[PDB]
């Protein structure tokens, strides 16, 4: 039985988005690549290298024209004709545009590809932009986070495979099952926020009682995500706030990598 | 005579190009090139020192944790902060568990397919494969039934005609030397490794808040609130959960990874005599356990000209000898300022001009230690530990040597460690030793909480005038890492990362001296220049991370 | 003649006393006594019908889910509610997954130590033990290395001198027939069973909200909100997670539990010739898949005088022949009203007067079906499925028989199933068949959601006057369960549970006829009347649950 | 040597023992082989009858002053104890005997902690709590029906590792597990605050994960860790996250007294 083909291209990535897959449990990475999809190109895992792996990619783009899901992690640098990320002697922006032409679906995994992320922050030395900016004529599904819970991606792919279309998306083309609500509008520390029960410094009495982290700079009030419900790693109880640290807003453009850790969020 | 390019190098982190001149079937000269840059050093400039770690952690997700920890250490250095001992225990568990994940994935997911032929595994007899491991390993998942199930997964993948990431690999290449049975064993262990690495990351997640990219650090300690009697914080139940995962790592590491390492050497003994990258080695001490950022569980030092007897120990992250030695040059890199720069005075001004054999050819800078090229990473760290007379390291290395002896009738001497396989062996030794670090630090934390110490964080102050310089050292999976922060008027005025893959992958330096990747390739035989598997074997041994190297 | 008492019977749920008269080393007469009562039928009276399921689920935590599901079915019966098909799929997945956990725990944790001698496992050769399984199982954890690790765990426990729950066992008893090697294999599988049952309950938890004691039901359907696109509800990610646990159950069930059942029969073939409890058997159909509380995946029926060819099929939970046949007596039970009572007219008026051989001796009632004693549970369910010509059941039984024939040269005929080992075989067959139920119902749910059906609940109305009656049937792990609810003026005016262990464990009835436990013991050889292991072997085959039996 | 534990079941449904089979830190096999010595437990004991009662007697003597006594189920006092008889004696007598030599005494589950379901309504058997039958003793209460098994296991670990019980509230419940109202640490509190309520199972609000207050959620009056620790260690599993209101099973006067749909009082 044939498995749906996937082409994964890394641009200005830290590899954290690929590494999220090694934490996944439903499916595990081994079940993903052996049972769920055919991973036709991925530079981190491929046996082949160099000319052989570039031959793999050209052959798969041809063979699976119109059928593959294209996934990109990392931002795409446009400054100086694309030379801040060169693969096989060509700018990554060109590899991505060529692969996008025959894609059945296109996914920006991670904040960097979804909206520029950390790579585009501050003075943006390389003119890093999002995948949607590189592909104005295409619908790009955005799966932000740095990195997202891998199941935000895997259940998006599963919806495409099982039901034949993408999951429902919000106005930023983010799947609603994962990004449909502010973290602060589904956070278990909301009772403490409501009562004015706040941690003031790490290790203080309030912090050691699991109180709200708003005055530590929690960006939950301005960040869409599922971090408080789905959480991370499938062990139970694991997300940054539960561990004791404010949300930094890594999912959300203009929050993560722009605002200081301790800078207060705006509350609706 | 001919010139080849390997671009992309796969089964590494990031974007790497390798060029080689081949003469008379052997590499005569090599070039390593990092082909992607982000400017992370510039992105973090002008921010609050407390914020840096969350940004620069994103230098790399393979070696997640490392840049976070080095950054907070740099701020703490500049500010003269003593980290609470509970925060050290937590930081240490995270780094040790992370590194366990990292080394396992390197050996199996990144490196094994250089040495293992999966097609050949189809010809294997599973019963003979299992029989080969009797008296060699006590691992519980080496039965003929396990191997038959694994062989059938391979058969099914091949039967589908969609090989995906296993396609067009180096199957039947003359440098592939493992018997069918051993190839099958390796694939079974590749899959089993995935379970072990997931357990290691569960340890990391429970303290870090997630992984990749932990979120429990602070300049001043950690954000974990210790309270055995508290709901929703780091209580005894949560600690027991952490311990349950720490306990699951040792058997695979000791009975599979350690054994496979000795077996690869037994089948590929010529790889003990090639891939030497350098004659100088550097590591920093790691896992501080006192209240003043010291008393490290693992030792550090500098070895010059491979001489272990006259090495210089490094016992402090404030060691001025270590600090003053480090410079970087961009003569053969795509930056403007070329003369060697101490990182507190470092610049990172991009100056791309395309590839040139004799000019600039990489986004990686060229680091030196008192003007010398140095290899960092697990080979360095093992050699330093041997030089220090560390019994744990001697004994662990001796276990690998004994397996090798049993299989071949030959021994392994220290001279044979300066090699592709020696580097791999160092990494395995490190992974094995880290399991005792995890047990030691978990126990230390439990004991200390029991004395009534729940302190995790000391709030810093940052003078609004003055210029303060700090450096944070860390022994990362790939070797010595350092972050260098200058604070002026309350904000970061300079930030420079010198990363272990920078040391090893950096291009020719200000004196045109060759760095470890480039040096290691000289003399590599290449049977088929179109499919230069031998080159990739040596390069993979260094565990390249080019997001790290370039940042 | 000698009289013995076994009190407490251990490795059951709840509080059971068994007494036997022994004549020349053979049991001639027995008595079963449930020694604890709570009055759960009285506790739930005078409440809202919607609330009953949360209270009566607490009848039993071993067979958690079952009383909850029977209670909602009883209210839905009274109210004439058609349950949404998605709610049926979810209920079905929970019951199947629960029953998988329950049966595995029964075979290993509760029963194995009747047939396995742990001290004899210390004499085993782990390599010979592993060799005995070659070509008998494809399970991946039967290596000599696995067995050696387990043997060492036993050795370390014994060496501690603290045997705890393994102390004063029946080690060296003449009825223990396994060789050392097979005892070691069984201990290894006992420990491995614990992982499999944990995975089964992960399925239950993801749909139930926890286990023990699920919390996702309602009169009218389920509380799970189906929305593939919703955050915090039953979405595709959650369904994928459930699927990941479903997929982990089959290998252990098929390659370990199924195989061990055949092997126990092979070594204990005399136990195919004793422990017959009844000549009549009853089971209800289970796993409805339509929109009208029917179209069951598993069939039900009534077998009279062991004649499968003339059995009476039951295809509906509203079957009047089934409903009208059921009565319970308290002639030899500690309740006041003694004449057989239909459960809608039942009373539970306590009348304790102490133990009497010829009078009242148990808190368990005596159920009959048209005046006859009947055995329920997996033996009944298997025989009914064979009478129905269900190919799945025939084929699964045949797989067990094939393993038995490989080991012994003999086959099994249906007559041999009316026995202690037949009952164990029936349970194993059930657990095997349930894995396909799980796959089928998961697939059905995903498909139905894909058609656009997200409905899970139909809100009931309960008339505030009038009197009306409902009954909820369920094929529980231990057999046919029924909850009988009378509603009067909107509240519960009568509530009676008739539970499978009530059928099997009930005392002599209104006509002084002997129930299955008591009947099964007649003829049991007892080598040592001080240590009546043979008695416990037969009683455990029924999987007694006395919190269930008595409530 | 491992620390000894004696477990006695009274009017139990066995769910509190079964909770151990879901535990992961420790798993039940590591509990009994590595963490403790389980000297008596009728559900798992190899021995039966006279042999197991001999085991208990020997353990009560050998480990006098050292063992943790655990009891699940309520204790029925009506009619001189006869609603739970083991080996021909009322369970209250077996419990009181075992309590005499105990180093620590734990009531696991709502039934032993406060009477629970067995003591509800008309209370047919005069079921009472463990504390009621042991007035001279400090009983550590670990309520829930059943509790998450780690509420029990981390209490035992605290005794073993640090030599005393965990910190307790005024109902002798460990504060790490029962120190806060569920509603004071519930992730649906923003919905509560906004007036975003499910009205019926399967409705639009329910299918968006809104607050379950108007379905009868007892979170506002129930102490516990169900919203944080949750259940089964898979992540995201507790009754409210699955879509059903809290019933108050931890809390005397709430669970088994109030109707599922009856509204809680909010402080
Ligand atoms: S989104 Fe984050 S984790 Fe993913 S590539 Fe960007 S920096 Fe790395
Ligand atoms: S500010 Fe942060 S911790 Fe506080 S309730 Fe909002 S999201 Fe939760
Ligand atoms: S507390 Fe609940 S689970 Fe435990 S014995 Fe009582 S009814 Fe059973
Ligand atoms: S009423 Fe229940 S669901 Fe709503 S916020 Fe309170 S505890 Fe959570
Ligand atoms: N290990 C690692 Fe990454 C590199 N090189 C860092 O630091
Ligand atoms: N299975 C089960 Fe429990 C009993 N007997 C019920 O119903
Ligand atoms: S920092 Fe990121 S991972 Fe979630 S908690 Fe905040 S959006
Ligand atoms: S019913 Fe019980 S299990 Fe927790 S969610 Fe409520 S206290
Ligand atoms: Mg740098
Ligand atoms: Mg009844
Ligand atoms: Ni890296
Ligand atoms: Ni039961």
């Amino acid at each position: 039985p044939q498995r749906p083909p996937v082409i994964w291209i890394g641009a200005q990535e830290c590899t954290g988005c690929t590494e999220s897959l090694l934490r996944a449990t439903h499916p595990t990475v081994e079940n993903l690549v052996l049972e769920t999809i055919s991973l036709e190109y991925h530079e981190v895992l491929s046996a082949a290298f160099g000319h052989q792996v570039e031959e793999n990619k050209h052959n798969a783009l041809e063979k699976y024209k119109g059928q593959y899901v294209l996934v990109v992690d990392g931002s795409i640098p446009l400054k100086d004709n694309g030379i801040y990320c060169m693969v096989a002697g060509e700018p990554i922006v060109d590899h991505i545009r060529k692969a996008a032409e025959g894609a059945a679906a296109i996914i920006a995994i991670g904040s960097c590809s979804a909206w520029g992320g950390v790579a585009a922050a501050g003075v943006n030395p390389t003119g890093a932009v999002s995948l949607q900016e590189v592909l104005p004529g295409k619908t790009v599904i955005n799966i932000p986070g740095c990195p997202p819970n891998p199941h935000n991606f895997l259940a998006t792919v599963a919806h495409i495979i099982t039901y034949g279309k993408p999951p429902k998306l919000d106005d930023k083309n983010r799947p609603t099952f994962a990004y449909g609500r502010l973290i602060h509008e589904h956070c278990e520390r909301r009772p403490h926020f409501d009562a004015g029960r706040f941690a003031k410094e790490f290790g203080d009495e309030g912090h050691r009682e699991g109180w709200c982290l708003y005055h530590l700079g929690c960006k939950g009030p301005e960040t869409y995500g599922n971090c408080s419900t789905l959480q991370f790693c499938d062990v139970g109880g694991v997300w940054p706030v539960a561990i004791g640290h404010p949300c930094y807003g890594c999912n959300e453009e203009g929050i993560g990598f722009h605002k200081g850790i301790h800078q207060l969020a705006n509350v609706e | 005579s001919q010139r080849i390019t390997i671009d992309p190098v796969t089964r590494i982190e990031g974007h790497l190009r390798i060029d080689c001149e081949i003469e008379n079937g052997v590499v005569s000269k090599a070039w390593a090139s990092g082909t992607m840059w982000r400017g992370m050093e510039e992105i973090v400039k002008n921010r609050d020192p407390r914020d840096a770690w969350m940004i620069v952690q994103r230098i790399c997700g393979v070696c997640t944790t490392t840049h976070a920890l080095s950054s907070v250490r740099a701020a703490e250095s500049a500010l003269n902060i003593d980290v609470p001992v509970n925060a050290q225990y937590i930081r240490n568990i995270i780094l040790a568990a992370h590194t366990t994940h990292d080394h396992i994935v390197h050996f199996y997911q990144l490196s094994a397919l250089d040495w293992v032929d999966i097609t050949s595994a189809l010809q294997a007899d599973p019963t003979k494969a299992s029989e080969m491991l009797k008296g060699v390993s006590t691992w519980h998942l080496n039965s003929p039934e396990e191997f038959t199930k694994v062989q059938n997964k391979i058969k099914d993948l091949v039967a589908s005609g969609q090989l995906g990431i296993f396609a067009n690999g180096y199957w039947g290449h003359p440098a592939m030397k493992l018997p069918p049975e051993v190839n099958l064993i390796a694939v079974a262990h590749y899959l089993q490794a995935l379970e072990c690495q997931r357990d290691a990351n569960r340890v990391v997640a429970l303290l870090g808040g997630k992984t990749p990219h932990i979120q429990n650090l602070a300049v001043g300690g950690v954000a974990n609130p210790i309270n055995l009697d508290g709901l929703g914080v780091l209580n005894l139940e949560r600690l027991m959960y952490i311990k349950s995962f720490i306990d699951k790592l040792s058997d695979f590491v000791e009975q599979v990874y350690k054994v496979d390492t000795a077996v690869i050497a037994a089948f590929y003994p010529e790889w003990l005599t090639r891939g030497k990258g350098a004659v100088n080695y550097l590591s920093v001490p790691e896992f501080p356990t006192d209240s003043k950022n010291g008393s490290f569980l693992f030792p550090g030092g500098y070895i010059e000209n491979a001489d272990l007897s006259s090495y210089r120990p490094i016992t402090s992250h404030s060691d001025e000898y270590l600090i003053k030695g480090i410079q970087e040059s961009a003569k053969h890199s795509w930056y403007k300022d070329e003369a060697p720069q101490a990182p507190w005075e470092g610049t990172t001004i991009p100056a791309y001009d395309g590839w040139s054999d004799d000019g600039k050819y990489s986004w990686v800078k060229s680091p030196t230690f008192y003007g010398k090229t140095v290899e960092v990473g697990p080979l360095a760290n093992m050699l330093v530990k041997l030089a220090a007379g560390r019994e744990s390291t001697q004994n662990k290395l001796n276990e690998i040597v004994a397996i090798y002896q049993k299989l071949t009738g030959n021994t392994l001497e220290v001279a044979q460690l300066h090699s592709t396989l020696g580097r791999i062996i160092g990494r395995t030794v490190h992974c094995c030793e880290l399991q005792d670090i995890l047990q030691n630090q978990y126990s230390a934390l439990i004991t200390n909480i029991g004395k009534g110490d729940h302190t995790t964080f000391v709030k810093p102050n940052i003078p609004a005038t003055g210029e303060f310089k700090g450096v944070g050292f860390l022994e990362a999976p790939r070797g010595m890492l350092s972050h260098w922060m200058v604070i002026k008027d309350g904000i970061i005025s300079n930030y420079q990362a010198v990363v272990p893959s920078t040391w090893n992958s950096g291009p020719r330096n200000f004196n045109d001296d060759v760095g470890p990747y480039e040096q290691s390739l000289v003399g590599t035989p290449v049977a088929d220049p179109n499919k230069p598997l031998e080159v990739v074997r040596t390069i993979h041994s260094f565990d390249p991370c080019m997001a790290c190297a370039v940042h």
